[PDB]
């Protein structure tokens, strides 16, 4: 099969090409110019791999958490596309994304995956790699209160690897055996593998159903009186 | 030729496909009226959300109302700005994507100068120059149009445009926002000079404009006087009947300053009932000619964007692959065409 993976959910722009295993891949640091680099990142590795948009089989595209702009400019540059190319779309979390970084850069199959959202709170997930190598997991994403982590992280036992920003804007969260993870941001070849389980299950969705994954769903807006 | 445009500048959705030859083949609109109005303007982050659950089924059901194909489109036209930039960004991303899919130009689009060219899509389009009045939300300008992206800035408000007055005003009246089109509705029940409003800088020679005071005394004009239904479609009349006055007035002015015969009115307010009336019946004194889009081309809609980006294309403006949102973005600033 033939998987395009694209990213921006975070401070990093990233996209990827699975051809029956072989992967060509490219990541870059892109804040304030995600629109100015994706749609060239994409194009470039296309042209590598020597793909046309039409031979791909999925599309797989990073669907959050993270920054709500630059998730919705993850969803909006894949549905452009799946549109335009008539793909089936395959939405991975970004989070599971990270775990999958871990295990490649480390060997962790048990990673605590925290991104550093605004307002002080986390996007948090407990993810676990079985036999398969698929992440067990989904079921924990949450936006939390790094308080509310330190409760959770008194509850679970043994090693884990620690991955995202979250970590990063609090490290004073790090009972159980920490390693670091490698990984502060998602890259799209780390989507791949995770698409690839997606596609062979048939669990791939058409584009009027792809939507972002927020976890942050409250306004910061208060209702007039009344 | 065809043309798919898409408006996500604001809190409205619009897809159109407009064809050079056989005119405007889709339209279609989602409006995002009942998200915003408990908070009382429009809340960015929910607009953005919004748009995301709307503009691929809506282009998906534009293709299927023209009964087109993907084929049949020939380049995709986005607005690119001025407007929110969580909301343009939806709309600018899926439409430089699909354009790139489709292997066709992509256009970004001025929202201003989709709202100037949208009575471009009636019969009888106005022929330049012309004297063009825009009137939106944020801005109210009076335009010295020689031909396509040669716009001369004549006049503008200092303080709140045609459109905000409408809306600060109708709130004040207890009506839901946006509540411009409410307020005209109240005015039409209205008895005419029961109050008069000022007209500011019309004392004075000049083409700039001055609303933020009509606010106030429409303010001062309720607390002083009965709740019942008629007192306020009487207060909703004199602000309604004073907008209008001044607007002819500044428009009347522009007419004789530049020499121009043809007056173009455009954005929300000039869907107004008693601004059309008015301006048609001056230029029938001039001896000249009025020009405006329908009623639903006034406001927010993708035909004007499908129209002003075929005129953009036709003319050299493409894209890149770079997308790029430009939330503040003078009509001055756009290259003549
Ligand atoms: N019939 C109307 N009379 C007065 N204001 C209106 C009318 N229809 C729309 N508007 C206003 O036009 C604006 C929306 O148009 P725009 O900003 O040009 O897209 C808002 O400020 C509305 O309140």
């Amino acid at each position: 099969m033939r998987i395009l993976a694209i990213d921006t959910a975070t401070e990093a722009c990233s996209v990827a090409l699975w051809n029956n295993g072989t992967i060509n891949a490219h990541f870059e640091l892109c804040p304030r110019e995600h629109t100015q680099r994706i749609l060239p990142m994409v194009q470039e590795i296309l042209a590598a791999s020597g793909a046309s948009l039409n031979e791909i089989d999925a599309l797989a595209f990073g669907r959050g958490p993270g920054s709500f702009t630059g998730v919705r400019i993850g969803i909006g540059i894949a549905q452009g596309l799946a549109l335009g190319a008539n793909l089936p779309m395959i939405g991975v979390s970004t989070l599971a994304t990270m775990a999958q970084g871990a295990w490649r850069k480390t060997g962790a199959t048990r990673v605590l995956a925290a991104i550093d959202a605004r307002m002080g709170e986390v996007y948090w997930a407990e993810y676990q790699r079985d036999a398969q190598g698929v992440w067990q997991g989904e079921e924990t994403e949450a936006v939390l209160k790094p308080e509310r982590v330190g409760e959770r992280l008194k509850q679970l036992s043994g090693e884990w690897a620690t991955v995202g920003t979250g970590w990063s804007a609090w490290p004073d969260l790090a009972g159980l055996t920490l390693h670091d993870g490698e990984v502060s941001l998602p890259a799209a070849e780390d989507m791949l593998p995770i698409a690839s389980q997606k596609l062979a299950a048939g669990e791939t969705v058409a584009v009027e159903h792809a939507e972002p994954v927020y976890l942050r769903n409250e306004v910061a807006w208060k209702k007039l009186p009344g | 030729m065809r043309v798919l445009g898409i408006e996500t500048s604001c809190d409205e959705t619009g897809i159109a496909i407009y064809d050079d030859k056989k005119g405007l083949l889709a339209n279609q609109l989602y409006s995002q009226v009942k998200l915003h109005a408990d908070y009382g303007g429009v809340v960015p982050e929910l607009a953005s959300r919004d748009h995301v659950r709307k503009t691929v089924p809506l282009i998906q059901a534009a293709l299927k109302e023209a009964g087109l194909t993907a084929s049949d489109i020939d380049a995709v036209a986005y607005t690119a700005g001025p407007g929110l930039v969580g909301a343009l960004l939806v709309g600018a991303t899926v439409g430089r994507s699909l354009a790139f899919a489709w292997n066709v130009p992509a256009i970004p689009v001025h929202h201003m100068e989709g709202h100037l060219l949208a009575p471009m899509l009636e019969d009888n389009p106005p022929e330049f120059p012309f004297v063009a009045l825009l009137v939106s939300g944020g801005h109210t300008q009076l335009i010295s149009v020689t031909g396509i992206g040669q716009y001369e800035l004549l006049g503008e408000s200092i303080d709140d445009a045609a459109g905000e007055a409408f809306d600060k005003t109708a709130k004040l009246l207890g009506l839901d926002y946006p509540g411009g089109p409410m307020l005209s509705k109240m005015a039409s029940q209205g008895t005419a000079g029961r109050f008069v409003f000022p007209r500011p800088m019309t004392d004075r020679p000049g083409l700039d404009f001055s609303f933020s005071g009509l606010k106030t005394f429409a303010a001062n004009t309720i607390r002083s006087n009965g709740g019942d239904e008629q007192t306020r479609a009487d207060i909703a009349r004199a602000f309604e009947d004073a907008v209008v006055d001044t607007l002819m007035i500044k428009c009347k002015r522009a007419l004789e300053s530049t020499g121009f015969k043809r007056l173009v009115m455009a954005g929300g307010v000039s869907a107004n009932r008693t601004l059309r009336a008015k301006l048609a019946e001056m230029m029938q004194k001039r001896r000249g000619e009025v020009f405006y889009a329908r009623p639903e081309f006034c406001t927010d809609n993708g035909a004007m964007i499908a129209y002003a980006g075929m005129v953009r294309f036709k003319a050299g403006v493409t894209a890149d692959l770079g997308v790029t949102v430009r939330p503040r973005w003078p009509l001055a600033e756009l290259p003549a065409a």
